[PDB]
């Protein structure tokens, strides 16, 4: 409703480098508010794409921002009969960013590992990892769950059992309020997807360079399994948390699968544990039903809701004719212990490829009606297929059918204007939300400033 | 007595003829002043209003092409009539409707393109032995169809990028199957092998020398075989006037839009050829696996008829898939291939047991309603497809167009089409309106109120500006 | 295997010293040495890890360092407690291979010895059996040689020798010598005798007896 | 907390066989590497070998290849070691080892267990008091036990009350049987004008025998 589109702000990475591709906002140690901006693409020291992040600091001309340097360089440890390597070329560092306290983790998905002993291997996989930095420090640490040091015959022999070797741990990322780190590796237990999560005090406390395979005790991995449902599945494609349980001394995860159960797609709610509390299907097969989840209380009741976006779901249309257009769908949490029923409210694009429902960024409450909203990314709609963010508003009853505010990318076409947001943080101290998106195709991110309501 | 034409008090003959279809317009001098000019045609002739001076269109469909449907659509450089007739000419009143027919025919003996696009990861191994003869079994059974068939070959695994490749050793990449005690290709995406032709040897000898790969995840990359077989016209072959059938063929499950991202991959697919000299899909590795709804977009404009030919522990997965895809057909693989053949011949029947008419253009103010003719003479109303049919026969449809009011532009025109057919029936629509007095009226007429008005009709109508 | 070759075997220091364990590989190992403690009559605790890298606990006045196949272990300003057993191991190559070890001892002035000898008691000879018994007490440093003389012949079939560990008061160390004879054999012989020799003097400690007499 | 509690002191024969355990504490045993490490005092400190006690897939010194045996059973979250066809120099003090961060090293500890091969028999020490020679202002009196089996034996002096100035010497292996001896030092006023006797027990025969040092 109230996000200014007159005068935005502008800041831009190096070319090619797709500046934008994730982002969040950052606090340091006094609460001045920055903005983590991962660039997946960024060139490193041997002219080669290994990605990098930046730290932009707030200034309403934006503008140019410093990196937030991590080491590039590819790492080899010969110990215990065998030697274990890491390769960061294309790892994509920054494909996802996420901060927490006065504390940074920047993600490489496809970061690769591989282990050899005489003439055998482990094979050289991407495990993905995720580095950590303290930018007022200048600690620096490292969280690589899936490198493991098993041999590729041994796999073999127990049918791939416990097979980490192409997690991408980091793919999706997310820190709760207690300051645990959760990793989705939707490449986890050969393709089913798993979770890794540890707290972000342990992974500091633990880590040495130069070791590349050391333990962290606190930490906690999901589970293979036999079920063919979860196959192929991409458990972890994306990830949030929340409180669904009732029992607030406890924090609940949310997994995005969006090709569960032979690509009907689905999203599960967990107990700290990975014990399975609920589980939403999806509604319509390849539509990527998980592709992105969100969660905030929208109707002012104190329960934590739930949004999922499925952005490649088609829509019926005459002459039985199907259009893809994308969809969300909103789950509001009911009173004590009961399960999620069916969706509130369905929420469908309008322009054909748009993917309405890419990205859903709660924005806390936006006009300051006593409601938390939401905006809803379709980074290839508007009539022009430039993309648009849609902001819906949040009532009593849930949110509202209609958008508030759809803001039309201001760059040009390819830019995927709203392929990650980032809301409920106000950057300019005005006492409202402000909201980041990102165009990665444009190498930019615009900053929208929430206004008094008009 | 009395009616809708006279009652409603009208002001002119263009205004009259708005009244209703039956309404007539008088425009003779010698009229009385209680007599109404917009009365039935037959009240106007009783009161001796001039025969020339009549206005009363009426609503007619004469048709302009009747081309009549051919026996055969073997022979001719695609002079066969599908569809009959081809063109007509439809005049309509305001709030009037008229009605057409039209005439469709499954032709006998219409030649057909089948692109065999074939899975070749290491499971498919013993399938590859079994259709080295499949170019000439498949000639001798279509030949009892068509005269003139086209066949070709290409072939799949998955996107050539970790982690669906293996990459370590060196050996793997040259040689995939290195860990084994076997040789195989290394991974490839999609590559053409064979451009549709009618040396059906080809196909064998083609067949013959191709091997298959290795890669490491169960789903494969056929959507992007599917997406470049469509949309290469050039390279594959399709002919224009010919039954396009793309026969996929797989054991296992496929990977769909937003799946690249595992291999770092974001960039949508553009539904574009990227297939060059070297006959292997370049943009592999770049460009993500395309949504279902491109692919639908671009069979439909291609027209291409999707054949998943697949093995029964992945039937159900592609059954359901063919019904978020129209036009979509299944048959049941066996685990060899072995009865990749009749599969074929069975899934072209089906294709071409079914008629569905479509409309193009259709403007906002005409509707349409069907009453198809199916089977032997049975009407079936509200129905605008037929099912169960075999080459040869032959269907028709009663259509009634109803306009509502009358449009700005007096001229349109629209489409009916079969899906999937090349003919269709042009309606060049003409929207009557007007009155022919009108086109010799008398602006500031020396009748109307001292010039201050229009003469047209036999009536005084205020002038632009009043 | 790996030989892992730790200098020194020993050494003598005080409290508030800064000294050095050095761990000399076969060949370049990059790092991949621990170090660890043993204090008297007790298990093992880890010190440093990965070369130089301070095992949760450990105190800061530890240290490791060195690159290739030579590494270091530091003290700075010795604790009570520090002067144990200390040794390497690397993990570069399996099998894993350990140091010789080293030991901390204290330091303290030079003393001599007091010796003691003991002929065969009563009961034991009665049983068939003679041990002559020689104590050698307080003393320092920690290296000392003992001989045994019958008749003024030197013996050396049927010794038995024990040291202590250095004295938790005085911080010296004790000897205890033991010829172990047949009652036949004892009585072939006269004069029994067990010299002690020492830094602390050029001349022997000598004592001795003779049987029957007294 | 982080501790390896392993089993008690064995007491064994040659040629038999024993099976000793690492019972982890305050975590999975599951979680990282557990070895085994052998301890003398000659040949000092030896790597049996290690275990994965997820997998159960293990590692051994060739020196080790038959007798050492590891286990793990993830159940009672314990780890084994097995030794086979015993010897004289399998007598030794055996420690299981795990890693703290990094998946190679070796920084926690077990208590260690001791470990000691003999064909002797539960044999029961002969005491003999230890008076000087037929003069200074220094005495020293002794006392010798010898020939006792297994260990240990628990020596004092007029019952615990003379402490001071002695010195027990540790026990010594002499053909398949124990010796020990130990010495005390007082002013020559003490001795024989107090009576000193030498108590030493032995509770494996469970014996207490007491030997007062008389002159000659
Ligand atoms: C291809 O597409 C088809 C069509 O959607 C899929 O088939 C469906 O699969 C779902 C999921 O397994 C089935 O779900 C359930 O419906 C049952 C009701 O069954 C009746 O009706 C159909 C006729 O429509 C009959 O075939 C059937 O025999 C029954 O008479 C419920 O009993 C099930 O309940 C339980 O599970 C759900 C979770 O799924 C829980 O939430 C419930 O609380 C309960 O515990 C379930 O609701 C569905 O029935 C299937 N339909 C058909 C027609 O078969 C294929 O799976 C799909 N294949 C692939 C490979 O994609
Ligand atoms: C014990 N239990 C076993 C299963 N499990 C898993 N987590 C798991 C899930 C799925 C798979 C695979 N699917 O598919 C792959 C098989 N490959 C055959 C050869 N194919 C070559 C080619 O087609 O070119 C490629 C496909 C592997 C493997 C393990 C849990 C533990
Ligand atoms: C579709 O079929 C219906 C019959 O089911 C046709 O309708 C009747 O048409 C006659 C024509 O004179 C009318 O007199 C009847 O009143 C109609 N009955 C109805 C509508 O219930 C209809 O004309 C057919 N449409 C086309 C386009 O052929
Ligand atoms: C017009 O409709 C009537 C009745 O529906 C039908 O008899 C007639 O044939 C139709 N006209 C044409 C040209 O088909
Ligand atoms: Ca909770
Ligand atoms: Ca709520
Ligand atoms: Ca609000
Ligand atoms: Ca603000
Ligand atoms: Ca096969
Ligand atoms: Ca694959
Ligand atoms: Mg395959």
């Amino acid at each position: 409703l109230n996000l200014d589109p007159v005068q935005l702000t502008f800041y831009a990475g190096p070319n090619g480098s797709q500046f934008g591709f994730s982002l969040d906002f950052h606090k340091d140690s006094h609460g001045r508010v920055a903005i983590v901006v991962g660039a997946p693409r960024t060139l490193g020291p041997s002219q080669e794409e290994t990605g990098g992040v930046f730290l932009c600091p707030w200034r309403a001309e934006g503008g140019q921002c410093p990196s937030l340097l991590f080491d590039l360089r590819d790492e080899t440890r010969n110990v215990g009969s065998q030697t274990l390597q890491t390769f960061k070329a294309r790892q994509g560092l920054g494909a996802s960013v996420v901060s927490w306290s006065d504390v940074i983790v920047a993600c490489a998905p496809w970061q690769h590992w591989n282990v050899l002993e005489k003439t055998e291997e482990a094979e050289k996989t991407p495990v993905g990892s995720c580095f950590l930095a303290q930018p007022e420090s200048g600690r620096r640490a490292e969280y690589s769950p899936c490198r493991g040091n098993t041999l590729s015959r041994i796999y073999v022999e127990n049918d791939f059992s416990w097979d980490k070797r192409y997690c991408e741990a980091g793919f999706s990322s997310v820190v709760t309020q207690a300051g645990e780190l959760v990793l989705g590796a939707p490449g986890g237990y050969y393709f089913l997807g798993l979770l890794a999560q540890a707290p972000v005090a342990d992974i500091f406390s633990s880590y040495r360079p130069g070791i590349l395979l050391w333990h962290v005790s606190s930490q906690s991995l999901s589970f293979d399994s036999s079920n063919p449902e979860y196959f192929d599945g991409y458990w972890g494609y994306s990830v949030a948390v929340g409180e669904f349980d009732g029992d607030l001394n406890t924090t609940e995860y949310v997994v995005g699968a969006p090709t569960w159960s032979w690509t009907l797609g689905a999203v599960e709610i967990l107990d700290s544990y990975y014990q399975r509390l609920h589980r939403l299907r999806g509604e319509q097969m390849a539509s990527y039903f998980g592709h992105s989840v969100a969660v905030t209380d929208v109707n002012g009741d104190g329960r934590h809701d739930l949004l999922v976006g499925a952005p490649l779901y088609m829509e019926s249309r005459a002459d039985r004719k199907l259009a893809e257009v994308g969809r969300v769908y909103l789950f509001l949490q009911p009173r004590g212990p009961h399960a999620l029923g069916a969706p509130s409210l369905l929420l469908t694009g309008t322009q054909l490829y748009g993917r309405f429902g890419s990205a859903i960024a709660p924005l806390g409450d936006l006009d300051r009606d006593g409601y938390n909203d939401i905006a809803v990314a379709a980074p290839y709609g508007g009539p022009s297929g430039r993309g648009q963010v849609l902001v819906f508003l949040g009532q009593s009853e849930g949110l509202r059918s209609r958008p508030s505010q759809v803001l039309d990318s201001p760059f040009p076409t390819g830019s995927a204007f709203g392929f990650s947001l980032r809301g409920a943080v106000d950057i300019d101290d005005n006492g409202y939300p402000d909201l980041i998106v990102g165009a990665y195709g444009a190498n930019q991110v615009a900053v929208y400033r929430a206004q008094p309501v008009v | 007595g009395p009616n809708i034409c006279t009652t409603r008090g009208v002001s002119s003959c263009q205004q009259c003829l708005a009244v209703s279809p039956m309404c007539a317009w008088c425009s003779d001098e010698a009229l009385p002043l209680g007599s109404p000019r917009c009365d039935l045609k037959e009240n106007l002739l009783k009161d001796n209003c001039a025969p020339e001076s009549i206005e009363f269109p009426v609503s007619e469909a004469r048709v302009l092409e009747d081309r009549p449907l051919s026996d055969k659509g073997s022979g001719d450089s695609s002079q066969v009539t599908q569809v009959s007739p081809q063109r007509i000419a439809l005049r309509l009143r305001p709030d009037d409707s008229k009605n057409f027919s039209i005439q469709v025919r499954q032709v006998e003996d219409y030649p057909v393109d089948i692109y065999y696009l074939m899975d070749l990861s290491y499971s498919m191994k013993d399938d590859l032995w079994s259709i080295q003869n499949l170019g000439t079994k498949l000639a001798t059974q279509m030949r009892k169809l068509t005269s003139n068939l086209r066949i070709g070959f290409g072939a799949f695994v998955d996107k050539p990028v970790s982690p669906y490749m293996y990459i370590s050793p060196p050996e793997a990449l040259e040689n995939p199957c290195y860990d084994m005690k076997t040789t195989c290709l290394p991974m490839f995406g999609y590559k053409h092998v064979l451009t549709l032709t009618d040396q059906v040897t080809r196909f064998n000898e083609e067949v013959k020398k191709q091997s298959v790969s290795r890669n490491r995840d169960a789903p494969e990359g056929g959507f992007d075989a599917i997406m470049q077989a469509t949309v290469c016209d050039e390279k594959i072959g399709w002919r224009n006037d010919a039954s396009h059938l793309l026969v996929f063929t797989t054991d296992a499950k496929t990977h769909i839009a937003l799946d690249g991202r595992l291999a770092g991959i974001v960039q949508p697919n553009d539904g574009q050829c990227h297939v060059g000299s070297d006959n292997h899909y370049s943009a592999s590795t770049t460009m993500d696996y395309p949504s279902l709804g491109l692919m639908t977009e671009k069979l439909s404009q291609k027209n291409i008829n999707l054949i998943f030919a697949v093995t029964e522990n992945v039937v159900n997965l592609y059954q359901n898939y063919s019904e978020l895809i129209p036009g979509t057909t299944v048959g049941v693989l066996s685990m060899d291939s072995s009865n990749v053949l009749q599969l074929i011949v069975d899934a072209y029947g089906k294709i071409r047991s079914k008629v569905e008419l479509e409309v193009r253009d259709l403007p906002e103010e005409l509707s349409l309603s069907f009453n198809a003719t199916c089977l032997n003479n049975e009407v079936i109303p509200g129905l605008k497809s037929c099912m169960g049919l075999k080459i040869g026969d032959t269907v028709s449809f009663s259509i009634e167009a109803k306009v509502r009011g009358c449009p700005q532009e007096k001229e349109k025109s629209f489409t009916i089409k079969p899906v999937g057919f090349k003919d269709s029936l042009i309606v060049q629509v003409t929207f009557d309106c007007d009155c022919a007095c009108q086109a010799q009226a008398e602006p500031n007429s020396h009748r109307c109120n001292n010039g201050n008005g229009t003469f047209e009709c036999g009536v005084c109508r205020c002038g632009p500006g009043w | 295997d790996i030989l892992m070759t730790q200098s020194p075997s020993s050494m003598s220091v005080s409290l508030g010293d800064t000294v050095s364990i050095t761990c000399h590989a076969s060949q370049g190992i990059s790092s991949n040495i621990g170090w660890l403690q043993q204090k008297p009559g007790k298990s093992f605790m880890g010190l440093i890890y990965y070369g130089t890298n301070l095992v949760d606990g450990v105190p800061s006045r530890f240290s490791g360092s060195g690159s290739g196949a030579d590494y270091s272990l530091t003290i700075s300003s010795l604790d009570s407690e520090d002067f144990a057993d200390y040794y390497c191991v690397q993990y570069a190559q399996l099998p894993y291979t350990f140091g010789g070890g080293t030991k901390l001892e204290i330091k303290r002035a030079d003393a001599a010895p007091t010796v003691s000898i003991f002929p065969p008691s009563s009961e034991q000879l009665t049983s068939g059996g003679a041990s002559v018994v020689c104590f050698l007490n307080n003393f320092y440093p920690k290296d000392i040689n003992v001989k045994w003389k019958i008749d003024g012949s030197e013996r050396q079939n049927g010794v038995l020798n024990s040291w202590t560990d250095q004295d938790s008061k005085d911080s010296t160390y004790s000897m205890s010598s033991t010829l172990t004879l047949t009652k036949d054999e004892y009585e072939r012989h006269n004069s029994y005798t067990c010299e002690a020799t020492h830094k602390t003097s050029t001349s022997p400690i000598v004592k001795s007896f003779n049987r029957n007499e007294c | 907390e982080v501790q390896l509690q392993q089993s008690g002191a064995e007491l064994v024969k040659p040629g038999a066989s024993v099976k000793l355990s690492c019972t982890a504490s305050g975590f999975n045993i599951k979680d990282t590497y557990v070895h085994w490490v052998k301890q003398r005092p000659e040949q000092g400190l030896e790597w049996i070998g290690r275990i994965d006690p997820a997998n159960g897939y293990t590692k051994y010194d060739p020196k080790f290849q038959g007798k050492a045996t590891i286990t793990a059973d993830t159940s009672s979250n314990t780890a084994y070691l097995q030794l086979s066809s015993l010897t004289s120099e399998d007598t030794a003090v055996y420690y299981c080892v795990r890693p703290l961060y990094d998946y190679y090293a070796m920084d926690y500890w077990g208590q260690g267990t001791s470990v000691t091969v003999s064909s002797a028999k539960t044999t029961a020490p002969s005491v003999y008091p230890l008076a000087p020679v037929c003069t200074g202002s220094s005495v020293t009196l002794g006392c010798l036990v010898k020939g006792y089996f297994p260990e240990p034996v628990t020596l004092t002096w007029n019952s615990g009350s003379l402490s001071s100035g002695v010195h027990t010497f540790p026990a010594v292996l002499q053909s398949d049987l124990y010796t020990l001896s130990s010495s005390v030092t007082v002013t020559s006023s003490t001795w024989p004008s107090q009576s000193i006797t030498c108590n030493v027990a032995h509770p494996a025969s469970s014996t207490k025998v007491d030997k007062k040092i008389e002159p000659r």
